[PDB]
């Protein structure tokens, strides 16, 4: 349910941290897709676009933003990566013999 | 004065020019206490709408004194990563016409033709002549 | 035996859940997502 | 050896790239339980994205990738590196190391990846400005790998004609590594028992630009052959064409009128 | 479907193929009855 | 699950002319000379399936999930010549 | 649309819709007037 998660995160931060959220939404945009081996972003033209709540995200070539490694994410807008980092599991991928 | 439209005609494949190092400006300062900042190059169509509040650009035009120089620079850098335009690159050469784009950003997509833009920004691209 | 389709692969970064399906002469039946009813969307709630 | 005799599981470890503040494993290397070759083929059969060098270290490590199109870029980078290595080997200027070749093997029966890997060992001549002028280079590789089916499947080509047989082999084998006559003298015995002294390279010598400074041409007057202007059915040709802007490369009208101050 | 994939990608696209299968499966016996029974009726009416 | 799979298979045998078995291939053209393809459709397919279901059972269970499976038929399950594949934006890929 | 029915209007008249839209190309951004109100309140209370 990354769609839901990101939607609620962004809807709550829409005014508490306007500066960070604005710079983020205009640099990354809340969607991104890989093209050949590299991945690019489809930013938002209008200044404010209420991101749709539900979306056909996880199945197919349209990844959700706000969850890339891309340390630029941390640099451009703190207080957002400082959240997204708190969520990634980072345990293992132990196989099952 | 008027029709300073000079057919700048930037090319679509170079609109990533945006990240220019603080697009060249023109500062001035006189006893009128103005803080005038002219914009050099292809950027005379940008109008700080009622957005961009609390950006540095606003809060400096209340500094009553003479304006320091480095402030202009770093504030412009802080502003340029917020500003954006619509475009789409495709096969071949195309010019951008740099006018409807700046406009439909100048007014944040409220007039009918902006709907023709925000929904489908290829119409902004155009070949040799007649961008309209 | 029951659990064979893995639910995730670690990072929420390049996952892209399984995309197998059956083709039956034009008609197509996916396995991970099919808007046909009888597959009750789960209403989970943070309140746990 | 002690470890493997004591545990008996394949051992997997990751590689987290440069720029420390990244943690996603872009790929993962994987060590085998039986350093012999048969085990290498075996483990390579599964693990749907895999590759391995030709260096003896083959016996101890296989690769495992994440996606379908994450292979492509790694293979192309390794191919550029093999170009540089073949060059620096040509003049016997081999550094204090090993690894005769850099190219890879794989079992992905993907038309595109097999096209690339087949057309590659015939273009091991040019130098590809690796990362110093990085560019459409890989895109150009993929394009030219595609622009041969219009030649090796249809007639009327520069196939001349045996390149068909050689290219069909290279495209159909997946197991042999094809080494130009030089490298084969070094790849001895302890790797893939699948190789061949390839030869008969394709003749395409491409130039490389210098640093950002531009290029000038000196159109000639001496020749031996001609090229056609507009199709052999018609008089005057008209190339109604676009133009460049002025925000691009500008126009100076300043006429240099003076050398050192005396000239004033 | 190609239309969806142009403007709105943030939306789901399972129901479309779902009712594609539905429409085909529902149009089979209709056209059966159409070409199997009405045809003769139209011949007769065309000779009225 | 093997029971339901075998049911679906055996039923797939006597319909869908476009499949044989490695061998005889002729007594099939003796058997299926009663169905008269292509007058057969869903209404008929389901009758076949449920009638096969209601003639199994001599110690094997196959009841509750089998009931739920004879229950779900609102998606036009015809199933001639199945093939497992991958799916990229509902564009079937060929077998790599 | 006013003049095209030959209503009485000064040729090339206009008006001032005090508000904005909510359906820019069918995407529904967040009603900018809310922002113009919120920042106003915020600034005024900061001043007080």
């Amino acid at each position: 349910m990354l769609g839901q998660i990101q939607a609620r995160i962004l809807y709550i931060s829409m005014y508490a941290f306007r500066q960070e959220y604005l710079k983020f939404i205009t640099k990354f945009g809340f969607y991104y897709k890989i093209v050949n081996g590299r991945k690019e972003y489809i930013q938002v033209t209008n200044q404010n676009e209420r991101m749709t709540e539900n979306n056909d995200v996880l199945t197919g070539n349209l990844y959700p933003s706000l969850f890339t490694d891309d340390p630029t994410l941390s640099a451009i807008a703190p207080t957002l990566a400082k959240i997204a980092r708190l969520m990634k599991p980072t345990t293992s991928l132990t196989p099952d013999d | 004065m008027i029709d300073l439209r000079l057919e700048e005609d930037i090319l679509t494949a170079t609109l990533p020019e945006f990240l220019s190092t603080r697009p060249k400006y023109r500062y001035a300062y006189t006893n009128t206490k103005q803080q005038d900042i002219r914009f050099q190059g292809p950027m005379r169509h940008v109008r700080l709408t009622h957005l961009y509040k609390q950006t540095k650009l606003w809060n400096l035009q209340y500094i009553e004194r003479e304006l320091a120089i480095s402030e202009i620079d770093d504030a412009l850098d802080e502003f340029i990563q917020t500003f954006s335009l619509p475009y789409v690159i495709e096969q071949g050469t195309y010019k951008y016409n740099m006018l409807l784009g700046m406009h439909a950003h100048n007014v944040n997509y409220q007039d009918d033709v902006s709907e023709l833009i925000a929904n489908n920004p290829q119409l902004l691209n155009y070949l040799d002549d007649n961008p309209f | 035996m029951q659990n064979f389709i893995p639910n995730t692969d670690g990072q929420f970064h390049s996952f892209r859940a399984c995309s197998y399906a059956v083709k039956d002469g034009g008609n197509i039946y996916r396995v991970v997502q099919n808007g046909d009813e009888l597959n009750e969307s789960l209403l989970i709630d943070t309140a746990i | 050896s002690a470890i493997f005799e004591l545990v008996n599981v394949d051992l997997q470890i990751y590689q987290y790239g440069q720029n420390i503040f990244n943690n996603e494993a872009e790929h993962t290397i994987l060590f085998l339980k039986d350093n012999t070759n048969y085990g290498v083929i075996q483990a390579l059969q599964k693990h749907p994205f895999s590759a391995t060098h030709i260096n003896w270290h083959l016996h101890k490590h296989i690769f495992v990738f994440h996606s379908r199109e994450q292979l492509l870029n790694k293979l192309l980078s390794a191919g550029l590196e093999d170009s540089q290595l073949y060059q620096r080997q040509k003049t016997y200027s081999t550094k204090r190391g090993d690894r005769p070749t850099e190219r890879m093997v794989t079992y992905i029966e993907d038309d595109h990846i097999r096209r690339i890997q087949a057309v590659f060992p015939l273009l091991l001549d040019n130098i590809f400005d690796v990362k110093l002028h990085k560019d459409s280079s890989m895109t150009w590789l993929k394009s030219y790998a595609d622009m041969i089916y219009d030649s090796v499947k249809n007639s009327n080509s520069t196939i001349t004609p045996e390149i068909r047989k050689l290219y069909l082999r290279m495209y159909n084998q997946y197991m042999r590594i094809f080494l130009p006559i030089e490298q084969y003298m070094l790849y001895d015995n302890t790797c893939w028992p699948f190789s061949e002294k390839i030869t008969l390279k394709i003749n395409v010598r491409l130039i490389s630009s210098r640093e950002n400074q531009p290029v000038l041409w000196k159109t000639p007057i001496d020749t031996e052959n001609l090229i056609s202007i507009v199709q052999p059915d018609e008089p005057i040709n008209k190339l109604n064409f676009t133009a460049i802007p002025s925000t691009m490369i500008r126009l100076n009208d300043n006429i240099t009128m003076y050398r050192a101050v005396k000239d004033m | 479907l190609r239309a969806f994939a142009s403007s709105f990608a943030q939306r789901p696209r399972a129901g479309v193929t779902q009712l594609k299968s539905l429409l085909t499966q529902l149009a089979d016996p209709l056209c059966l009855a159409l070409d199997g029974h009405v045809y003769h009726l139209y011949n007769v009416m065309a000779n009225m | 699950i093997d029971a339901i799979c075998s049911v679906e298979g055996i039923l797939l045998l006597i319909l869908s002319r476009q499949t044989t078995i490695p061998g005889y291939e002729d007594e099939l053209n003796k058997l299926r000379t009663g169905i008269s393809q292509p007058k057969v459709t869903e209404r008929q397919y389901r009758r076949a399936r449920e009638s096969i279901k209601n003639m199994l059972g001599s110690g094997d269970y196959n009841v509750a999930p089998l009931h739920f499976l004879l229950h779900t038929e609102h998606r036009s399950t015809k199933l001639s010549k199945p093939l497992i594949r991958r799916v990229l934006d509902n564009v079937v890929q060929p077998y790599v | 649309r006013a003049i095209a029915a030959k209503f009485p209007r000064f040729k090339d008249s206009a008006h001032l819709n005090p508000y904005s839209s909510l359906n820019i190309g069918g995407r529904t951004q967040h009603s900018v007037t809310y922002t113009r109100m919120y920042d106003a309140i915020e600034e005024m209370f900061n001043l007080i």
